[PDB]
């Protein structure tokens, strides 16, 4: 992924 | 009634359905205001309880702390309906409720959620003002007093992981901290996020082993196996830091460091095909499988009581 979850 | 659990909904619609659940099952479910958001929206939980004991053990179920993770609030409101529907129809949830209260917070960041519905679907943070900055909001899941301002957070208010000026600076987080502290006797704290299909336990702020790691991993693995039994959805299990990334100031690390033993984060569906933008037709399948995971964890709390 490229952004936090 | 008139609430489609297979659709995404407005904050007002969710709060209305919570009121409907409390009204329809008044001896089991009660809606409790625990605080308010930065923009003065109420924060509401549902408490499910069958006993008038004092100091009854409790579990806290948290969702929607990151506003773009819409499957979390949708899964939470479905879970509210599932608990009331299945009480006295399923011995598992009935005996869970026999022994413990359940508190459910479907929208832990109401201002962010409204923002995702009206302005920017990918908003993550709160909507609090940052003096000296035009950037808005702090990451509520870096704002807890658990190695605050440690790894995986930022001092920069423009960051998606900005921790805020001090622990509990976000009133949405302070509200939950204050309620749990006053109420007492929490045995579980489960935080629902998305996405990645992960079931994790402490710690995010350090690689050190939680004293209860062996048990938490065993329980998470059983829960993942139960979750996979519904439709085959596979989850990975482990401590936050190595299973997703370092993250300080997170909710489950604060709960565990404050003595709440069964502290878990779910990262719900999917694994990146749609990411945060999970289609509505996956809400009920996600919520159905997640329920067997949540039930497994709560069965374990029950069996320790
Ligand atoms: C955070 O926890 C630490 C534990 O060392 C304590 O000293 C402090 O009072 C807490 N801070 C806040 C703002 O709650
Ligand atoms: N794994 C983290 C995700 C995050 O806050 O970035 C959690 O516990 O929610
Ligand atoms: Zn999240």
């Amino acid at each position: 992924f490229n952004r936090p979850v | 009634n008139n609430f489609n659990y297979g659709a995404y909904h407005s904050l007002e619609a969710i709060y209305h359905e919570m009121d409907n659940i409390a009204a329809d099952f008044p001896d089991l479910a009660r809606r409790v205001k625990i605080g308010h958001s930065f923009e003065n929206r109420p924060m509401y939980v549902l408490k499910f309880s069958t006993g008038k004991g004092v100091r009854r053990p409790a579990v806290w179920l948290n969702a929607g702390i990151h506003s773009r993770e819409w499957i979390s609030q949708a899964t939470a409101i479905w879970t509210a309906r599932k608990i009331v529907s299945d009480y006295q129809r399923d011995p598992a949830i009935t005996s869970i409720l026999e022994k413990m209260d359940i508190f459910l917070l479907p929208v832990a960041n109401p201002d962010g959620y409204v923002y995702t519905q009206t302005q920017n679907r990918l908003w993550r943070k709160t909507r609090s003002r940052n003096p000296g900055s035009s950037c808005i909001g702090a990451d509520p899941n870096r704002n807890w007093n658990a190695s605050f301002a440690g790894k995986g957070a930022s001092d920069n208010p423009c960051s998606e992981v900005y921790h805020g000026p001090h622990a509990n600076s976000e009133v949405e987080v302070k509200s939950v901290v204050d309620f749990i502290q006053k109420h007492g006797n929490f045995k579980g704290f489960i935080d629902l996020h998305s996405y990645s299909q992960l079931l994790m336990y402490p710690y995010g702020y350090s690689v050190k082993k939680a004293p209860d790691a062996e048990e938490l991993d065993k329980v998470a693995r059983l829960a993942a196996k139960a979750l996979a039994s519904v439709s085959g959805t596979e989850y990975q299990v482990g401590p936050t830091c190595t299973t997703v990334y370092p993250a300080s100031g997170s909710s489950i690390d604060w709960a565990y460091d404050n003595g709440i033993k069964f502290a878990f984060t779910f990262e719900l569906r999917d694994t990146g095909t749609y990411g945060f933008l999970l289609p509505a037709n996956q809400i009920i399948p996600t919520a159905e499988e997640t329920w067997l995971g949540l039930k497994t964890i709560m069965e374990h709390v029950r069996d320790n009581l």
